[PDB]
């Protein structure tokens, strides 16, 4: 099997167009009312390619 | 007259709505793992014809099974807002109802029938898993005579006008 | 594996008849494509074709007809 | 393939559909749908969508459809000699398995370059 | 039967069970075997591609075999304890080689009805070739 | 009195199997005998067909010789 | 004497009525196909690539004398009609 | 007739897919198309290859 | 009279046309009332894995459980979003509905037993898959929604999977029939069903087998786990209705073109007694 | 030309390819050619009307034949076309037109189940491992 | 398994075509009458033709 | 291998068959679909119908 | 790419007013390569009688099935080095593909 | 993944054992092929019993 680091790995460089986010992330609202979500969590999902990049948890949904 | 035809058709109707009758895979709190002990097979909901659906566009039952915080209203208002029609709402639980244990809390929402129009309660924390059959067959049931309830008069052809 | 096997095979064939010998080393097509294969074929010479019955004179039994 | 028969059935069902219009219409008398802020806007699990119409996807897996439209033909171009197998001689024999060999190594190749799989863009 | 009688198709169209055509015809081709047993030059012509005794040894030594492998697997394999499920597979290996067996006898019988054509009467040989014996009438005392 | 569990599973099944296996052998349910009109009508006759004038049997003597052996039934 | 069904069985036979149900809906649906190709030709007749070369030719020539050569060959200059809607060929070139 | 059977078979294969549905998990999309172009091509295409020698072998 | 037969010579042709679409009328409504069947079937042989009763009392003992359902589905009403394209959004469930509907008539019920000549059904079938697949990647994109949207991608990447696996099934099917016709499988198949010679990738077969229906573990695009409900989080009612008749009739029909093409069509399993059968019978 | 129709025309030549053997060949020897393309039917055309009269003169058949090929039609009908299939019908056929004093005791040696009606269905019964072909 | 079904399979379409044989010799049987026939019909409308470009050219 | 991600020094042909076994021939569609649909089916119903009978409740 | 779909905007009269209107005009005038192809209804369907001609010894002496005989005799008999070029134009545009990937 | 002496030599008779089957399964289908070519023989024989004519192209041919 051969290396596959830079097909895996994309980093990002200062006001660099090819290491940067060329493509409009799609920003999704996992849950509350999501099968897989447990009711009460908002986690706003940064995916590109259906793949996770960033996370933004909101959980006081059910702050009491 | 049209009533010939509409009252057989309308308990048709209400037969076929009270027999598929699907609610929203929508839980908040511990009354969710009252709502799928009363979908798993012990209380067979299948039996009644019963299917939860995710999405709000397919489900006919908005079951309020949980708290409802301030931080949460605006998506329950929306959530119903977006279930399309006819829909009946089922609150399920003391703090779905009216609160519940944090009435006296300054997050919480003093009940669900607030932010939205509440067909049926279910009284219980959590209400156990044959109140929920109850509550929902009770709905059922008053769903089936929703349809005709004796509003129209009856003329001396006892037809109704 | 498989193509070694069937190939040896093939080539140990010969000791069988000639209608049983293998196909990959012995050709047997419709008569469409044996005409255009050997209709001025010296290397074959099968000679002139049998136009209702569609073989050659010298292919193996071209011309069998009832009684 | 067939005949016009198929038109006349697609024509045919068509009017089928037009039965259950049909169906659909007629169950409007039955409910009342009010007019509502959020009822006719996206869903997005109990929320206001922030983005609508600007829902790009990354195609990080294009290789895979590359590959699909040369492997496609390159099947389609064995069903002749698969049929008329029974014909098969030296030749086409030869050359039948000279195609799925370079098939074969053509899929080699992909493997060995690692051409298969998600990548980061 | 998996193919039928290689002359005609069996069973096509109309199906036809008719044990008393089936018997009538049996009877007439052992009347014409019976009646030409002693022409020495007719037996020297016969012609098979399998020996009568090797087709008698291949079915009823094929069985035997298919028991013995049967026997071995089970020894090998199955476990003494038990007895429903070794007695199960040494079934069905003796049942794989009788099949061997009645392949090779009706195989054997194939050939027989085959490459002797010929040398049957042109009655016979309708009879043989189509399902009725009413081609050979004579042959079977009528 | 009493059956046996395993005959009255055997009557379900011959509840439901009998009247499927007819109608799967039936297609054409009430009209197979059109159907055997239809054949009648199709076979031909002697009208219909031309004989040769040298027959070793004559068409009233074909007629008697099928009654008597009953060829049709 | 509970000569009750097994276990198993009963569990199994819940289920049973609605494959009853299908198969009275499958063959309904079979008999009604079979009905409809049964009826026009009065046969199921083979398909006409299932067939040899000859038996194709022989089955195609009542239709082709049927419907070309008898016109073909009772042709009349006035036959024809002057809108242009005639028969197409054979092998619509 | 042979609808009857067909049936049957049909039936029988409605409820094996309803059985494997109700069992067996769910894959990834990505898994099962490396699977899949690493795997099960090369195993169609060697099992062709052997039906193609085995039919050589046989006529 | 003889002055006016003319006219009507393509009056009197009408009638035909309607008895023709009559029969297709009923064809169609009886292959919706198996497919009913078979959800109902679905529902009950999940409820016996599950251990459970399933549906009892929508009609006495469950009987009438899918025609409540579906007349409930005609019942519900539908409203499209403001932001999605009106035109599109019932658009995409009609094309798909008529191209479910258009499913049957690529089936076998027979030596000859079709409602066409077709010659080419693997053609045909695959050529609808290509065309249901269109239709669930335009559902999906049509609703704007973002799970929606996600669901039509891996719907795509199930249908670059099974233009290969399936093409390979195929390309190994025709090597024994050399027709692409359901008929010739099964004069093959009499005497051993075609499923022994592929013995060894019965695996794989299971395998496209799944994957062509959308079930497990191939239940991508309607994930509703990973995704809310897949490409249909946005459609109620009738149009969903429609995507759901047309996943069950493409099970249906490829469960019965797997039945034809390995497993002997309409021949009984005649592999059971192949000791004790003969090869000939000569008299 | 005949007035009849294909299958029955099969039929009627199953047995006339006997007695106009001579015709036959020298239609046969007429249309050879050194190619499988056809030649020009305007050199053959004697021939043809040869073996066209020979046809016409061998069509006719006693009337004791009819039942043979009444069932000879039915199973040609049934199967479309399909010669091998309904050869027994044929050979029958064939049988009761070359020597038909004989097919008087043929029939009378008859059993109970061949003097049935014969009713083909193929659909039903397929055969063994029918090719079509 | 494989190699067997396959070797069966080759069985079924060898005695396919033994069938075959015997198909082609009743199909050659009943070759030259409908060969005659349709020749006949075919010099007839040549003939036909033959007249019309006779009658229209000259 | 059970204790971390290292690979034995000499890897041995009972690893071969047993990939082979696991991928040629997947054995998770018959082992598990036996064993869950064809088993536990014949196990009787756990559903309390409500309606006519009461769950198990204490004073 | 082009998710939202929007595209250029692009006023296609200009073009087709200053050049492509009038080209096409010409090459319309100039442009006939159909020698002398006759439509059909240009002579009575009754003249034409060969498709009625049949061949009932090549009929019986043809043993084909599938309409992918002529196919066959063209990529595995006459034309198979075209054949194997087209494998070879594949496999080295799969190389290709890979290298422009990369 | 060691093993023990016992599970060794089941091991080992195992692929002795397939190694056998193999041959024996191979031995099988060539017994079968020499069979399918004795039918052959056979129905050619029978189809050649009447089929003895064989008439020679006529001279115009060339
Ligand atoms: C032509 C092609 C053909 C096909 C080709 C296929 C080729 C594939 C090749 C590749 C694969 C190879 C596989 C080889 C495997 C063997 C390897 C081996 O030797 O390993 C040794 C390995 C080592 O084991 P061991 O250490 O020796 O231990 C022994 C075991 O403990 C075992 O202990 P035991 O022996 O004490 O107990 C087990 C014994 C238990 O036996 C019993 O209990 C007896 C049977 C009881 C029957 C119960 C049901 C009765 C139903 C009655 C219904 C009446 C209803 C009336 C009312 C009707 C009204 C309509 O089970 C059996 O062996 C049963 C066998 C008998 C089956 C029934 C007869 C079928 C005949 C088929 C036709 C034959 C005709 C001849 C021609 C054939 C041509 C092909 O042995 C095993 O693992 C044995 C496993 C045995 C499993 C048995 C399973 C039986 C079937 C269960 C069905 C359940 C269905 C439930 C309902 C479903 C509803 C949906
Ligand atoms: C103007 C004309 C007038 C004409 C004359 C007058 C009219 C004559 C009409 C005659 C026919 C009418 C229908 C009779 C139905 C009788 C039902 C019955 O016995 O009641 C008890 C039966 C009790 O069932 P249940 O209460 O639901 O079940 C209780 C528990 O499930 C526990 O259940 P269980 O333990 O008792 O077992 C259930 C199952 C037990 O049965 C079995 O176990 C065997 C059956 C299942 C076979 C499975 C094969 C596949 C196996 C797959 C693998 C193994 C399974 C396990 C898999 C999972 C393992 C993990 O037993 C049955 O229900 C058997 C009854 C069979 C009825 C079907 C008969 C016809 C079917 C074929 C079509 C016929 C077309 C017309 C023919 C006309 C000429 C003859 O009553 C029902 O509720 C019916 C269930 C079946 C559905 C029937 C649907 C009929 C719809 C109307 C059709 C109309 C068109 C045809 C007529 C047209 C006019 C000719
Ligand atoms: C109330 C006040 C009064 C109102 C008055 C209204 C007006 C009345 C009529 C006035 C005008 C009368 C004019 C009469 C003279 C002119 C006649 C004319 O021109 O025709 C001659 C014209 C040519 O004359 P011909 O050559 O002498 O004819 C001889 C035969 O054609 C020769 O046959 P073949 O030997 O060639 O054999 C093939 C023949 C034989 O085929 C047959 O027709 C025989 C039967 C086949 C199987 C039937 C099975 C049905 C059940 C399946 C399972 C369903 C389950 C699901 C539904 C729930 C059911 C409970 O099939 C065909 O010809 C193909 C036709 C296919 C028919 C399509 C299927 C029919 C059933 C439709 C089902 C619809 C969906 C379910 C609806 C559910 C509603 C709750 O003949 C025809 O074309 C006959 C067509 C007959 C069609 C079928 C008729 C129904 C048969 C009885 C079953 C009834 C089932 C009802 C179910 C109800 C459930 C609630
Ligand atoms: C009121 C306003 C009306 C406006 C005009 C109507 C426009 C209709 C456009 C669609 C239908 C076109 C019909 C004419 C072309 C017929 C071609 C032909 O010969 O076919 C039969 C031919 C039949 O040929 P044949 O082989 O039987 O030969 C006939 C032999 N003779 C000449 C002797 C009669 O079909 C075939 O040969 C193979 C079967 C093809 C089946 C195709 C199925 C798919 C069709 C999809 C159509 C979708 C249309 C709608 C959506 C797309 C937008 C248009
Ligand atoms: C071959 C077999 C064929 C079988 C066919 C079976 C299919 C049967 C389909 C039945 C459809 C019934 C439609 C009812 C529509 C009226 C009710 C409605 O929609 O209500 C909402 C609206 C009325 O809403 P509303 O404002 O009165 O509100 C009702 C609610 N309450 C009672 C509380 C006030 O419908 C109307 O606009 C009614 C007046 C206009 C329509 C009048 C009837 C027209 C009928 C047309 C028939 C066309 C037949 C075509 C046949 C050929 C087809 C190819
Ligand atoms: C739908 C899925 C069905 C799957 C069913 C699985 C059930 C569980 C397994 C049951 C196995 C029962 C044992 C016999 C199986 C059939 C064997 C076979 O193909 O023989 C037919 C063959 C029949 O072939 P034949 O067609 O040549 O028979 C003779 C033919 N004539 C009449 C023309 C002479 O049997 C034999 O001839 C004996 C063996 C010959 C050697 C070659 C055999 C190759 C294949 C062997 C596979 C063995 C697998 C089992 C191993 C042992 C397990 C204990
Ligand atoms: C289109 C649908 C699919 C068609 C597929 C083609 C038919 C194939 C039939 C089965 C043949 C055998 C395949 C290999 C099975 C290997 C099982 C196995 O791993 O055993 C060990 C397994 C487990 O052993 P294991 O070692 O693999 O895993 C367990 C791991 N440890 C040891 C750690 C616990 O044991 C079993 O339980 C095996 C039971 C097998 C029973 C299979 C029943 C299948 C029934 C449905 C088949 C389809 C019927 C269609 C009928 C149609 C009629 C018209
Ligand atoms: C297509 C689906 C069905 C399968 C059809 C193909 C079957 C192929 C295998 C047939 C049996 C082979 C027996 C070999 C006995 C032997 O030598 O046995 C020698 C040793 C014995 O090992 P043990 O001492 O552990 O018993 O085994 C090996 O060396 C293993 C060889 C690999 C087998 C893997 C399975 C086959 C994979 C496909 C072939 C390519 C193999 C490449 C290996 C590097
Ligand atoms: S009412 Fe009781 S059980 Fe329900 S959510 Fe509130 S605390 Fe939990």
């Amino acid at each position: 099997m051969n290396r596959s680091i830079f097909q895996l790995w994309k980093p990002e460089s200062p006001r660099s167009n090819v290491n940067s986010k060329q493509i409009k992330t799609m920003n999704v609202n996992f849950g509350p009312q999501h099968p897989a979500a447990h009711g009460v969590l908002r986690l706003i999902l940064q995916l590109n390619g259906e793949i996770a990049e960033r996370f933004d948890p909101h959980i006081g949904l059910l702050h009491r | 007259r049209v009533d010939y035809i509409v009252t057989p058709i309308n308990a048709v109707v209400s037969w076929a709505r009270q027999g598929s009758f699907w609610p929203l895979t929508f839980g908040l709190a511990c009354c969710a793992v009252e709502m799928m002990h009363a979908t798993v097979s012990r209380y067979d909901f299948d039996r009644f014809g019963v299917i939860f659906r995710a999405t709000p566009r397919q489900a006919d039952l908005i079951l309020v099974a949980g708290t409802l915080t301030n931080k949460m209203a605006p998506g329950l208002r929306r959530l119903y807002e977006q279930t399309l029609d006819p829909k009946w709402v089922l609150s399920m639980g003391s703090c779905a109802n009216g609160g519940g244990y944090y009435h006296y809390s300054y997050s919480v929402v003093r009940g669900c029938n607030r932010i939205i129009p509440v067909d049926i309660y279910v009284p219980g924390c959590p209400p156990t898993a044959e109140a929920l059959m109850f509550g929902v067959l009770q709905l059922q049931k008053s769903l089936y005579r929703q349809i005709n309830e004796g509003e129209k008069k009856y003329n001396k052809k006892d037809l109704t006008y | 594996f498989c193509l070694l096997f069937v190939l040896a095979d093939a080539w140990g064939r010969e000791k069988y008849a000639q209608p049983y010998k293998s196909q990959i080393l012995h050709g047997r097509q419709p008569f469409g494509h044996t005409f255009v294969q050997n209709y001025r074929n010296q290397a074959t010479d099968l000679g002139r074709w049998n136009h209702n019955f569609a073989c050659y004179e010298k292919q193996p039994g071209c011309g069998r007809d009832f009684d | 393939m067939g005949d016009a028969v198929v038109i006349h059935l697609i024509q045919n069902v068509l009017i089928f559909g037009i039965i259950f219009w049909l169906l659909t219409w007629g169950a409007e008398y039955f409910y009342t749908v009010k007019q509502q802020l959020t009822k006719k806007q996206f869903y997005e699990c109990g929320f206001k969508s922030i983005s609508e119409l600007n829902i790009q996807i990354n195609f990080n897996f294009f290789m895979l459809a590359v590959f699909l439209i040369l492997y496609d033909v390159e099947f389609t171009f064995l069903f002749p000699v698969l049929f008329n197998f029974s014909m098969f001689s030296t030749t086409e024999l030869f050359l039948a398995f000279f195609f799925i060999f370079l098939i074969l190594v053509s899929l080699l190749y992909d493997w060995l370059n690692n051409v298969l799989s998600w990548s980061a863009e | 039967t998996n193919f039928g009688s290689p002359f005609r198709n069996t069973d096509s169209g109309i199906v036809i069970r008719d044990p008393e055509n089936e018997k009538r015809l049996k009877l007439a081709f052992q009347n014409f075997w019976k009646s030409k047993q002693e022409d020495k030059e007719f037996q020297a012509q016969i012609k098979t591609a399998v020996s009568k005794d090797t087709v008698n040894f291949m079915f009823y030594a094929s069985p035997l075999f298919g028991a013995l492998l049967g026997k071995t697997y089970i020894d090998m394999f199955c476990n003494p304890r038990y007895f429903y499920f070794r007695a199960f597979t040494l079934s069905m290996f003796a049942l794989a080689g009788y099949c061997v067996g009645n392949g090779f006898r009706n195989r054997y019988e194939h050939s027989l009805y085959t490459r002797n054509y010929h040398l049957f009467p042109k009655d016979l040989q309708d009879a043989l070739v189509n399902g009725d014996a009413r081609y050979c009438i004579s042959w079977w005392k009528q | 009195m009493n059956l046996p569990w395993f005959v009255r599973w055997g009557t379900d099944v011959a509840l439901f199997f009998i009247p499927a296996y007819t109608f799967a052998n039936y297609p054409t349910t009430f009209f197979v005998f059109a159907a055997e009109k239809r054949r009648q009508r199709r076979r031909k006759d002697f009208s219909d067909v031309k004989l040769r004038d040298d027959a070793a049997f004559s068409v009233d003597q074909v007629k008697q010789l099928q009654t008597k052996l009953h060829l049709k039934q | 004497v509970n000569t009750a069904y097994p276990t198993p069985l009963k569990t199994i036979l819940k289920t049973t009525p609605a494959f009853v149900v299908y198969f009275v809906f499958g063959l309904g649906f079979s008999t009604v196909i079979y009905d409809v190709v049964y009826h026009p030709k009065d046969r199921i007749e083979r398909f006409y690539f299932r067939s040899s070369k000859f038996e194709r030719l022989s089955r195609k020539r009542d239709e082709k004398l049927r419907h070309y050569f008898k016109p073909a060959i009772e042709w009349q200059p006035w036959y024809n009609t002057s809108t242009n809607n005639n028969t197409r060929p054979l092998l619509r070139y | 007739m042979p609808y009857f059977v067909l049936l049957f078979k049909i039936l029988i294969f409605c409820v094996v897919a309803i059985a494997t549905r109700g069992t067996l998990p769910r894959y990834r999309f990505d898994q099962f198309t490396q699977l899949n172009w690493k795997h099960f091509i090369y195993i169609w295409l060697g099992f062709l290859v052997f039906n193609l020698c085995f039919v050589t072998f046989f006529i | 009279g003889f002055w006016i037969a003319p006219l009507f010579v393509n009056i009197l042709s009408l009638p035909l046309y309607l008895v023709m679409l009559v029969y297709n009328i009923v064809c169609m409504l009886l292959i919706t009332l198996v497919i009913a069947s078979i959800t109902l079937i679905e529902r009950k042989v999940l409820s016996l894995v599950q251990r459970r009763v399933g549906p009892h009392y929508v009609g006495y003992r469950g009987r009438l459980q899918y025609i409540a359902d579906a007349l409930k589905l005609f019942i519900k009403g539908i409203v499209v979003p403001e932001g999605s394209n009106k035109f599109w959004f019932v658009a995409i469930p009609s094309a798909a509905g008529a191209i479910c509907y258009t499913f049957w008539i690529n089936s076998m019920w027979g030596p000859s037993v079709s409602i066409f000549d077709l010659e080419y059904n693997l053609v045909y079938a695959t050529i609808l898959s290509i065309l249901f697949s269109f239709c669930i990647m335009l559902t999906g994109y049509f609703s704007k929604s973002k799970y929606a949207f996600m669901a039509s991608i891996r719907c795509a990447i199930l249908m670059l999977n099974i233009e290969i696996f399936l093409g390979l099934l195929v390309i190994n099917l025709i090597f024994i029939s050399e027709s692409f016709c359901f008929s010739v499988f099964v004069i093959y198949q009499e005497i051993i069903w075609l499923i022994f010679i592929f013995f060894g990738v019965s695996g794989l077969i299971f395998i496209t087998f799944l994957l062509e229906t959308n079930r497990a573990p191939f239940d991508l695009a309607e994930a509703e786990s990973e995704l809310v409900t897949g490409y249909s989080v946005e459609y109620g009612g009738f149009y969903f209705a429609l995507y759901y008749l047309g996943e069950y009739f493409h099970l249906f029909f490829f469960s019965m073109v797997i039945s034809i093409v390995l497993f002997g069509g309409w021949e009984l399993p005649n592999f059971l007694y192949l000791f004790l059968l003969n090869d000939f019978n000569i008299l | 030309k005949m007035n009849t129709k294909s299958f029955e025309v099969l039929i009627h030549s199953q047995y006339a390819f006997d007695v106009c053997r001579e015709q036959v060949y020298n239609f046969e020897d007429c249309r050879q050619t050194d190619t499988p393309l056809p030649k020009d039917p305007i050199h053959c055309k004697a021939q043809a009307k040869e073996v066209l009269s020979c046809y016409k003169e061998a069509e006719k058949m006693d009337p004791i034949c009819l039942s043979s090929f009444n069932d000879s039609r039915e199973c040609m009908f049934k199967s479309d076309g399909n010669l091998y299939n309904c050869k027994t019908w044929i050979n029958q056929y064939v049988t009761c037109q070359k020597n038909p004093a004989a097919f008087a005791e043929f029939l009378e040696a008859s059993t109970a189940e061949q003097l049935k009606s014969k009713k083909f269905d193929f659909v039903k019964n397929r055969g063994h491992s029918d090719k079509y072909l | 398994l494989q190699m067997w079904g396959v070797g069966k399979i080759i069985e079924i379409k060898k005695f396919m075509k033994r069938r075959d044989i015997e198909l082609k010799g009743l199909q050659r049987k009943a070759a030259p009458f409908m060969q005659s026939m349709n020749d006949v019909r075919h010099l007839a409308l040549r003939e036909r033709n033959d007249m019309l470009y006779n009658e229209l050219l000259s | 291998r059970l204790y971390g991600r290292d690979k034995p020094d000499e890897l041995d042909f009972t690893d071969v068959w047993e990939s082979s076994y696991q991928n040629i021939i997947c054995p998770e569609y018959f082992y598990h679909f036996w064993f869950c649909g064809i088993v536990y089916s014949f196990e009787p119903e756990w559903t309390i119908n409500y309606p006519f009978e009461k769950g198990p409740l204490s004073p | 790419l082009n998710i939202d779909g929007l595209h250029l905007k692009y006023n296609h009269n200009i073009n087709n007013v200053l050049y492509y209107t009038p080209s096409l005009v010409l090459f319309l005038i100039f442009f006939n390569i159909d020698y002398f192809s006759e439509l059909e209804l240009f002579l009575p369907l009754e003249l034409s009688f060969i498709d009625i001609y049949d061949d009932y010894y090549e009929g019986f002496n043809n043993s084909i099935m599938n309409d992918f005989t002529p196919l066959t005799l063209s990529y595995y008999s006459i034309n198979s080095a075209e054949f194997i070029i087209i494998g070879l134009l594949l496999l080295l545009g799969s190389v290709a593909c890979v290298n422009l990937y990369k | 993944l060691k093993h023990s002496a016992t599970v060794l030599r089941e091991i080992k008779k195992d692929t002795i054992m397939m190694i056998l089957f193999i041959i024996g399964g191979f031995t099988y289908c060539y017994h079968m092929r020499e069979t399918r070519f004795q039918l052959d023989d056979d129905f050619n024989e029978y189809v050649n019993t009447n089929k003895q004519t064989f008439r020679p192209i006529p001279d115009h041919v060339k």
